[PDB]
């Protein structure tokens, strides 16, 4: 199944059809279809005309990760709606601000209702890994599922580089700061009690769990 | 030029004079003099473009030419004006509401025209040099872009440099830059350097080397419909929804702000609006909610001229339970001016069959044309239109290039029509499954 | 510019503290209805009372929508106006009650005043100034950052806190750029490079902003107007964070979601707080729901208590049907397609049909708005055909007469042109008369 | 052995080259007029000139209209695309139902592309990337070894990085494709097996052919594959992955815009001469199951610029059309659509045609039936149904094999009649008993 459907082979036609359906006939190809690319370049104000081909041929998580902070062209039809201007005007705003305090109610509800000291109430009963797939007699399957379970860009994006390591590449190895593999994109849990499902046995629960 | 010979491929346009009067036969359309004059009035009203929200209706018997007139006004309107031809059933969608689908079809039919001046610098690159002093001068470089004929040397900037090195650029890539905006187009590897590597990358493409002047300057015009601005403004990477259909009920404030921006953009003269025609074929299959939204969707200045077709007489309006003229409620028929088509005589039928025969490249004898005229008068126009091609197939199976009366006789024998099928069903009702589901499958009893 | 079966309504034309002038504001006739709409507009501009409802009753082509547009025009552009059809509510993405509630919250407008203390200009020199006693084992020790800004007839040197340096270094701020900072936040926003310093004249990417006007130090008073639905949809979607979930929400299609009462209550709480501070101003706006006969019964049931709420604005209702069954129920025959429980809550304004003189004045008003020159005899013929068939059939027939006059190179609308354009474009009555006598169910 | 189906005895329409239909040819018997009409429309599809031609087949059940449609699909050949369909699968939950109709329309129209496949194969003898910094390597030189000799290869840095992502070192066996630039490692060489006594690396022998193999293929696609390959919402089928994707994409409505640009690119590649357009056949069976909305979207979508030759098949008489309460019509087809159709009728058979059908079915399903058993089967077929006798033909074979007898006798047919009932006898027993049969 694997060696005749998924991997390329001399008698298989996977790679040929893949290129023929993803490159030769992609409608965002500037080599064949220029005017459509120039059309969207006028619309979205994109600086590079290959960006539509890049977006059309990138997985969603990977395209989410390499998010670009570059501003667009200023002659575009991308007209920033008043909600985006409201969100960007309060991106780093102090307290005692009229537009500042209107646009954060979740932090007010957090601080008012004391959500920083609440306790975990639910833990799941069974936790499992993804179901393992076991193909006998090939190392390509082992490499493929080990790469897919532990993709270093996705794993490193849900990660953090240690501080002395960031010292080591930034000063000792001289790596520029913007060329670091990006980290810290894992969502913050609500509390320290919500971080992990394991609950320690509490001394106070021993004190309070008895009638006598 | 991917098309084949369809039903409406002979209709090149509304065959009118300079004072809006139809010819007896010109530019495809035969007869229908009053309706064609009315459609020409409609076309001139579209081309003036100073009137918004008119609703017009084409009513007639089946196979009389309402969609023929619609394709005529579409072809006479020409390009760079947005024309949208939807059906009644395309409104009903599971994850996109019907009223908002009407809003999508309304905003897809009015365009705004923007002119742009381009200064194209396209040619094969040779060398990118390093003039920076530990990135001093903001990573300055020198470019060696060449066409076939002339070669020149430029100096680039920091944004230009990390734009290129963000791309996969090296010597041999056919690259393109705007002089003004600096937009980067990496077309691919030049075809002259074809045998540099025996194996090539997946994204690598082979482009011919550009020939002539480097700094060509061209002005392009852009005609964008008003729905596309909402598409690209609703999301972040919104251009995908222009092609994948997952717009998903764009909110009303986005449309409001875009209308305000279009009014500002036209007030300063940098853009102008181009109104079009929203053609709704088979409008009788809209329920009362679609009609109630259509009645108030034609009172805005950003509303195209809606043209509808209906072959139903006094019929039941869907979504309700009362009879009504045209299959439409009376409040909609109050707002609409109705263009009426009429049936044809034998002469109009034989000229239409002659045009459709020349369109499908079938040469006809006179007797076959008269027999097809009689069959078109008796049964229907479209059956005699359909008989021509199968008669041609019978002719080449007989090793004759032209069709005689014998081929039309054989095609009439082999392929039936509506009335003969009705008679041959009512003759032998027992062999057919019916409304009560009872049938005698056995042959002998 | 463009004629869209409207725009002669410049207002009610009501006189102050009295009757309406007969031909003011583009309105002809309807003295009682225009007086009622003037009273309603006065009550709305008082801004004292919330949760009211007005229904306009009358036949087709009477002018209820024109009355609503007159209300919105006489209120002014500061007052929000949300025109709505009854079929808009049935969304297959979110429930209909949430759709009506968000259309309620869209009508309420909020204005907030403030002051913006900013430094704007073109940077001529920025210095990460060093410090005495530079700690130990550190690449730099920035005591402060001096920046030199240049604007039109203005130049300043700003001694900033050290924390602006990493924002400067991140945003690629160098000498030869136009920037725009804020005082209290201290966050740099780079507009671009200055216009004069287009030095790399061969190839460039970054657009060159002109050198900014005004002084280098500006204290402007920006007044921004928002709706309550804007605040709700801003608080609902997660702002900031930029941690996978928000970025996936930005890249994927937005989904209309059931906004709970808690979010609206918190929004109302903070809005009332800044209203009591005296810096914000709240201004309710009307909501116009047309063809209200076509809402289901559960929408009316929700509207019974949504109307009774504290913050919901007035809502204007329009219906043309008479004795009919309410949609969504079996045999509740009720006036105007509105169930009788709602009828006691709302006030009813009846609009009367016109006659020949009002029809001809409306026709000539629409012709002047369309900029078409029509004589008196053609005006009388069009009035007689309008009384004979309908008002709208005469109103939509003016433009084909103008086209047919243009074909024969005549500026004037003449009787033979209106007869010919009548022969081109039939009336619904005569089309129906064809339909009953049609052989092929035309 | 091969598995016999209900239509595996059909091979072609069996008409002569002159257009006349032979009586017993091609797995068909009888049905002369419908076979001649189907041959004519086969020639019409082979002419490749018009779009939107529509054919409705008429007749009662067990008349072989599905056999006619499959005979058309086999007379055209495997190169011409064919999309068989039943009316009930147009209704979907993910995407709207007219969109499913347009998807099947674009599925029927097909494209033919020629292509060359160039493969480099063998053991990695040397691997030396030249950096030439001005981190970013300039290129890489790669030596590949096979049993017929060795070669050396020059590669761009992108395929070098892809080589690095298959953990390729010296001694590995790889797959290099010249055009697509895809890399697939096979395993370490057999000559490097004894470096350690036991190691996780899969050991594979050297390719006994040459390193450089070339072949020419003909990639046959349809327009649906083309306009779904870039109508992708989430992005990312270019990665080749085993585990499931994070977001499961839905079938989405395909706008007119992308279809127009796909038409533009296909027309450009056609004018470049690399492609050959071929119209196909969309065969929708059970047309009575179609809703009225699909009928009028079909009418509307039959007149588009590019459209296949649609063949329709129904058995109903004067029935109400589905979705409306009062419109009666022949064949369940509304009058506006039935004006556009050309109706071809299929006639029922007499007893000798049934006997010949049963004999040919007995030949193809690998049995041997005696003549008197064939006569009883023909009488049973005329009495009850053709399909009942055709399906009862095989349990006779099971009962004959049970008694170690290769030939079917009359007693086998009688015993199968006792074992299995038709619809009519079971309906009679259903009527006689009370408590739910
Ligand atoms: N004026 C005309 N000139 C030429 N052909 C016509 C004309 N009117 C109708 N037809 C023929 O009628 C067919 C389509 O008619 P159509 O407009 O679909 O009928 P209906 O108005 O009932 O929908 C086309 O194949 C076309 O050849
Ligand atoms: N009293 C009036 N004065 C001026 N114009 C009017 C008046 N009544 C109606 N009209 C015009 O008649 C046209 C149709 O009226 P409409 O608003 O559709 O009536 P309704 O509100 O009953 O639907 C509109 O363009 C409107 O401007
Ligand atoms: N003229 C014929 N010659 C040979 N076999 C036939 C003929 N007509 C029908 N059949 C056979 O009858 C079988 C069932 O017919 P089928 O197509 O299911 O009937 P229907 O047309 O009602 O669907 C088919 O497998 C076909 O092989």
């Amino acid at each position: 199944i694997y060696e005749d459907l998924i991997l390329p082979n001399y008698n298989n036609d996977v790679d040929i059809a893949n290129k023929l359906k993803n490159v030769k006939f992609n409608i965002f190809n500037p080599s064949t279809n220029y005017e459509l690319c120039l059309f969207l370049s006028k619309l979205t104000g994109e600086p590079s005309l290959n960006e539509f081909f890049r977006v059309s041929t990138t997985p969603l998580l990977k395209r989410v990760i390499e998010r670009t902070n570059g501003p667009k062209n200023t002659d575009s039809l991308s007209f920033k709606t008043i909600t985006q201007e409201l969100l960007e005007v309060t991106r780093n705003a102090p307290s005692e601000g009229v537009m500042a305090s209107l646009l954060n109610v979740e932090k007010h509800a957090y601080e008012r209702e004391y959500l920083n000291c609440i306790q975990r109430g639910y833990h799941p009963n069974v936790s499992a890994p993804p179901v393992t797939i076991e193909v006998l007699g090939s190392s390509h399957v082992t490499n493929s599922i080990n790469n897919e379970l532990f993709d270093p860009l996705i794993s490193q994006a849900l990660s953090d580089i240690p501080a002395i390591t960031q010292y080591n590449m930034h000063v000792k190895k001289g790596i520029p700061v913007e060329d670091f593999p990006k980290t810290g994109l894992f969502p913050e849990p609500l509390n320290k009690n919500f971080s992990s499902n394991i609950s320690m046995p509490s001394m106070d629960r021993f004190i309070t769990e008895s009638a006598k | 030029s991917l098309s084949l010979i369809a039903a409406h491929s002979h209709i090149t346009g509304l065959g009118l004079d300079e004072n809006l009067q139809p010819r007896p036969t010109s530019e495809g359309m035969v007869g229908q003099l009053q309706a064609r004059r009315a459609a020409g009035v409609i076309l001139k009203m579209v081309q003036n473009g100073t009137i918004a929200g008119r609703a017009v209706l084409v009513a007639g018997p089946p196979s009389t030419g309402k969609t023929a007139l619609a394709m005529g006004v579409s072809q006479s309107l020409g390009k760079d004006v947005p024309f949208t031809a939807i059906a009644g059933s395309e409104i009903f969608s599971l994850e996109l509401s019907k009223t908002e689908a009407l809003t999508q079809a309304f905003r897809k039919s009015i365009g705004i025209k923007i002119k742009e001046e381009t200064e194209l610098i396209e040619g094969e690159v040779v060398e990118i040099q390093i003039d920076r002093s530990i990135t001093g001068g903001h990573k300055q470089g020198k470019l060696t872009i060449k066409t076939t004929d002339m070669e020149t040397i430029y100096e680039l900037g920091n944004k230009m440099i990390d734009g290129l090195t963000k791309e996969k650029v090296l010597a041999g890539d056919v690259i393109s830059i705007d002089k003004a905006s600096g937009k980067i187009t990496k077309l691919g590897r030049s075809f002259a350097r074809s045998r540099d590597y025996d194996a090539m990358g997946a994204d690598t493409r082979f482009v011919q080397c550009p020939e002539g002047e480097l700094q060509k300057r061209k002005t392009v015009v852009h005609t964008v419909s008003l729905h596309e601005i909402d598409v690209i403004n609703s999301r972040t990477q919104g251009f995908l929804a222009l092609f994948t259909g997952d717009t998903g009920e764009i909110r009303s404030e986005v449309r409001d702000q875009i209308n305000t921006k279009v009014a500002e953009w036209k007030e300063e003269g940098k853009a102008e609006i181009v109104p079009g025609v929203l053609f709704i074929d088979e409008v009788h299959m809209l329920d009362i909610e679609c009609f109630s939204f259509i009645n108030r969707a034609l009172e805005d200045e950003f509303a195209p001229i809606v043209m509808m077709a209906t072959n139903r007489g006094v019929s039941k309006t869907r979504g309700t339970n009362y009879k009504s003229p045209h299959g439409l409620p009376l409040d909609l028929l109050d707002r609409s001016i109705i263009i009426t088509t009429k049936s044809y005589n034998e002469q109009e039928i034989k000229t239409i069959l002659s045009i459709r025969a020349q369109e499908e490249e079938v040469e006809l004898s006179s007797d076959a044309l008269d027999l097809l005229t009689k069959t078109g008068v008796e049964t229907s126009l479209r059956y005699s239109s359909n008989l021509i091609s199968v008669a041609q197939q019978i002719a080449m199976k007989r090793k004759n290039n032209t069709v005689e009366v014998e081929d039309v006789k054989r095609a009439y024998l082999l392929f039936l029509d509506s009335a003969r099928s009705v008679k041959y069903v009512q003759e032998n009702e027992s062999q057919y499954i019916d409304d009560q589901g009872n049938v005698q499958i056995s042959i002998a009893k | 510019t463009r004629t869209a079966a409207h725009t002669h309504i410049k207002g009610l034309g009501l006189d102050e503290s009295g009757v309406a002038k007969r031909v003011e504001g583009g309105f002809v006739g309807q003295i009682e209805a225009r007086e009622a709409c003037g009273v309603i507009v006065d009550l709305i501009k008082a801004k004292k009372m919330s949760g009211r409802a007005i229904l306009l009753a009358g036949g087709p082509s009477t002018g209820k929508t024109a009355l609503a547009l007159a209300i919105s025009q006489e209120l002014g552009p500061k007052v929000p106006f949300c025109p709505l059809v009854g079929s808009e509510l049935y969304s297959v993405e979110v429930k209909k009650t949430e759709t009506l509630m968000e259309n309620f919250r869209r009508a309420i407008g909020l204005r907030i005043k403030e002051t913006k203390e900013v430094y704007e200009g073109e940077v001529t020199e920025l210095t990460p100034e060093d410090a005495e006693n530079p700690l130990g084992g550190y690449g730099k020790t920035i005591s402060h950052v001096i920046v030199g800004l240049k604007s039109a007839k203005g130049t300043k040197t700003l001694r900033l806190d050290p924390t602006i340096y990493e924002s400067i270094q991140r945003e690629k701020v160098s000498i030869g750029d136009v920037i725009y900072i804020e005082a209290n936040t201290g966050a740099v926003k780079r507009v671009g490079r200055s216009d004069a310093y287009a030095t790399e004249f061969d190839l460039e990417t970054e657009e060159y902003v002109p050198l900014p006007k005004g002084e280098v130090h500006k204290k402007k008073e920006i007044v921004q107007d928002v709706t309550l639905h804007d605040l709700d949809v801003a608080n609902a979607r997660p702002q900031g964070g930029q941690d996978v979930i928000s970025m996936m929400g930005q890249l994927l299609k937005p989904k209309k979601t059931e906004i709970t009462e808690k979010l609206r209550q918190e929004v109302n709480k903070v809005v009332a707080k800044y209203i009591d501070q005296g810096v914000a101003e709240l201004i309710p706006g009307v909501l116009f729901i047309d063809e209200v006969n076509m809402l289901d019964i559960e929408i009316f049931t929700y509207l019974n208590k949504a109307l009774e709420s504290n913050i919901a604005p007035v809502v204007v209702l329009a219906s043309n049907r008479g004795m009919t069954t309410v949609r969504g129920t079996e045999d509740v025959i009720s006036p105007h397609g509105v169930p009788p429980d709602l009828i006691d809550r709302l006030l009813i304004v009846r609009t009367l049909p016109y006659d020949k003189d009002e029809i001809r004045t409306i026709i000539e008003r629409r012709a002047t708005v369309e900029r078409l020159q029509v004589e008196s005899s053609a005006l009388d013929l069009l009035a007689t055909m309008g009384t004979e068939t309908s008002l709208r059939y005469a109103l939509q027939l003016l433009a084909p007469c103008g086209i047919l006059a243009q074909t024969s190179n005549r500026k004037e609308i003449v009787v033979n042109d209106v007869n010919e354009a009548k022969l081109l474009f039939l009336d619904a009555k005569r089309s129906t008369k064809i339909l009953e006598t049609s052989a092929n169910y035309l």
